[PDB]
């Protein structure tokens, strides 16, 4: 999408927050000047932190981001960018933003994702999918409360998954079985009670992890096979201690 | 082991720029209320808020003179 000829900064960029943004990056002088498509063109990264933001509506007019950090009290319209296969780097901290249906079908490029605290509670169904170069993944603070299986299933490059900060109570069968790459999981933080057995068992090239602060049932019929991993690998990060029962602390032989 | 470099020190473990910034303005030392109640008046996103939190947190200890290890 562009430009025909030369046009007013608030005409492009009607959020108001969104606009001084822009011209600060494009060393305006305010933000009635009009610009030029090339201008738009020179621009390559984004990055604010302001609570007035509400709409990066515009945002598609700059081909040339590859680079976008926001972060807001609210994020009402991240269509514009759903167009934007030249953005690399895409950081999302808001206390609520609306993932459209399919937003992130369309940057095949971008590898590394953070997103924020949703509508929906959750994470719709093929939200990833497109996603095969993404290698980074923030879920951390997204407040989940359960996860569609398959979810992951297409992330093969995938170095980092961090769901932490979220409600989680359950993991979805092979939930993490399609990636051979992954090294660090954090899972802390969570509402997990136990996960499926087998769940980190194709988990080769992971090197760090993170289990404190879930609320493990400890029954001795089901959890065996949790303790063992843990007895098992060393990707514990802050020491397999860490991880604790419900009434108990370590988790413990049995 | 100056403050201005400790604070520095947990921040930076925060890799992302505006993130960082929020440290940085926690640790930024409030009279005449709480980490919680400044973090009130704040409308950022949810990374910033715990990093902003955590950072006001510290560093109050830190004042505090306790050490590390008596740091929750």
């Amino acid at each position: 999408e562009t430009i025909t000829v030369s046009t007013p900064i608030k005409q492009i960029f009607p959020d108001d927050a969104f606009a001084e943004t822009i011209k600060a990056n494009l060393k305006k002088k305010s933000v009635t000047d009009a610009v030029t498509q090339n201008e738009l063109n020179s621009i390559d990264q984004i990055i604010a932190n302001n609570s007035d933001i509400k709409s990066v509506q515009g945002i598609q007019y700059l081909p040339n981001v590859r680079y976008l950090a926001l972060g807001g009290n609210k994020l009402h319209d991240i269509s514009a960018l759903k167009e934007l296969t030249n953005l690399t780097y895409l950081f999302l901290d808001f206390n609520q933003l609306q993932l459209p249906n399919g937003v992130f079908d369309k940057l095949t490029n971008l590898k590394e994702l953070y997103l924020s605290p949703n509508q929906l509670q959750s994470l719709p169904d093929g939200v990833f999918d497109k996603l095969t170069n993404l290698t980074i993944l923030g879920l951390d603070m997204n407040q989940l409360q359960s996860l569609p299986k398959g979810v992951f299933d297409k992330l093969t490059n995938l170095t980092e998954l961090d769901l932490s900060y979220n409600q989680l109570q359950s993991l979805p069968k092979g939930v993490f079985d399609k990636l051979t790459q992954l090294k660090d999981l954090s899972l802390s933080y969570n509402q997990l009670k136990s996960v499926p057995d087998g769940v980190f068992d194709r988990l080769t090239s992971l090197q760090y992890i993170w289990l404190h602060d879930n609320p493990w049932d400890c029954t001795c019929p089901g959890i065996r096979y949790l303790s063992e991993w843990i007895n098992k690998h060393s990707g514990v990060v802050g020491g397999p201690d860490s991880a604790k029962c419900s009434g108990s602390g370590k988790p413990v032989r049995s | 082991s100056t403050l201005q470099k400790k604070i520095e020190e947990i921040a930076a473990k925060y890799k992302h720029s505006v993130v960082k910034k929020c440290c940085y303005d926690g640790a930024c030392v409030n009279n005449d209320e709480t980490c919680e109640q400044r973090a009130a008046r704040i409308s950022l996103g949810p990374r910033c808020i715990k990093a902003f939190t955590e950072c006001c947190v510290v560093a109050s200890q830190l004042r505090a003179n306790i050490s590390h290890k008596d740091m929750q």
